[PDB]
């Protein structure tokens, strides 16, 4: 996979009420990588490795 | 299991879930046997004789639509432009079409509502169906089309909505064991078909939060069943009539454990034969019966006792059901009362472990 930033979501597998969650990820070539998410109830929430 | 009504034309549409149509020779011995779905219209009536090569029901394959029973005026309850719902209009009339949203994309202000569509009189009093006293309202699950207005007159027996279904794959080996594993695991479907616990007339109750209640009076004894049945459930039944054990308040597909408890040992050994058979005779594989019947078997070994009796056994245990049979033997031949329980259907992991 090339380094740069994705956007991807779960096909609402992860709740039961078949809501998409969708996520971008940055990796890099060397580092550590950075996620944002959504949440079922709607709230943006950061990640780090 | 046919309940039909009669179309504007003439016909007759099928009103129930699982007609069965037959053909009985002379000599009263069947010979074919179909399947008439939900919608489907018949060109002959029931007793009739018919020729060889008679074309007797049709229906479109590719959507299952929702039929009303008493003729009036449509109107929508419960449906919020935008929340709940999702309108086009064609600018080029006063004509639109409409899209009943799902639960995956909607807002909490649309997660407690519940639209449908109800039928009135020109009055604009709510329209019962005839026979009963119930409101004719029908409830539009998600991913339905409409094509009516606000308003419209409508005859009994049209279509209010369509609502498509999915297509699906090949029919292999490698889209039956699934199914096959899930019946001899005995998982217990998303949404089960209720049925009744006990037998005798039935009335309603009280009505609590969006939720119905039915008392089913037992003709003689107790009666004590009160069963909380959810307001979006369809039912067959209505207050004054009778209906014994076992039968379909609602239907739906039905799970193992409630054929167990409510029609016996036999029902449900024929249930999983005949279930796992249809999957294995669409591939050309032939089993015998007794190997389907001896793992149904091995699926009920265990017993939960319901009253000690004079046995040593507690109130609310589980055991095997061998040993109940002989401690029930040893004390029945003394003169004592026995134990009585009740059987239980294991899924093949959870019983082998």
């Amino acid at each position: 996979r090339s380094p740069g930033v994705f956007f991807d979501s779960d096909k609402g597998k992860t709740h039961s009420s078949g809501k998409v969650l969708y996520n971008a990820r940055i990796i890099p070539y060397r580092g550590s990588w950075l996620d944002f998410e959504f949440d079922p109830k709607d709230n943006l929430f950061v990640r780090i490795d | 299991n046919v309940k039909s009504v009669v179309n504007s034309s003439g016909k007759l549409v099928i009103t129930s879930r699982n007609t069965e149509l037959k053909l009985i020779d002379e000599f009263g011995r069947t010979k074919e046997s179909y399947k008439v779905p939900y919608g489907a219209v018949l060109a002959k009536g029931d007793g009739e004789q018919v020729a060889g090569g008679e074309t007797v029901a049709n229906w479109d394959p590719h959507t299952m639509p929702v039929i009303t029973e008493v003729s009036g005026f449509v109107r929508f309850t419960d449906m919020i432009d935008g929340q709940t719902i999702t309108r086009q209009t064609d600018e080029l009339t006063g004509l639109s079409s409409l899209v009943v949203l799902d639960s995956a994309e909607r807002t909490a202000g649309g997660k407690d509502l519940r639209p449908a569509l109800k039928i009135v009189d020109a009055q604009g009093n709510d329209v019962l169906i005839p026979g009963t006293d119930m409101p004719a309202q029908y409830f539009l699950p998600g991913k339905a089309i409409v094509q009516l207005e606000d308003g419209v007159q409508i005859s009994s027996g049209d279509t209010l909505a369509r609502i498509p279904q999915e297509s699906g794959g090949t029919k292999d080996i490698t889209g039956g064991l699934p199914r096959v594993a899930d019946l001899f695991e005995a998982r217990r479907p998303k949404e089960p078909a209720i049925l009744a616990e006990i037998s005798g007339i039935v009335s309603f109750g009280k009505e609590t939060k969006g939720k119905r209640r039915l008392v089913i009076t037992p003709v003689d004894g107790s009666d004590p069943y009160e069963e909380m049945i959810p307001k979006w459930r369809q039912l067959n039944v209505f207050e004054g009539e009778r209906v014994e054990r076992g039968d379909v308040i609602s239907d739906g597909p039905e799970a193992p454990h409630d054929i167990l408890r409510l029609r016996g040992v036999h029902a449900v050994t024929r249930y999983i034969v005949n279930e796992v058979q249809d999957v294995y005779r669409l591939q050309g594989v032939k089993i015998n019966d007794k190997h389907i019947e001896v793992i149904v078997r091995q699926m009920l070994r265990k017993a939960t006792i319901v009253n000690a009796g004079s046995s040593d056994f507690l109130e609310g245990e589980q055991v095997e059901y061998s040993r109940v049979k002989i401690a029930n033997r040893e004390l029945e031949a003394n003169g004592k009362v026995g134990a009585t329980y009740s059987r239980d259907l294991l899924g093949i992991t959870k019983a082998s472990l």
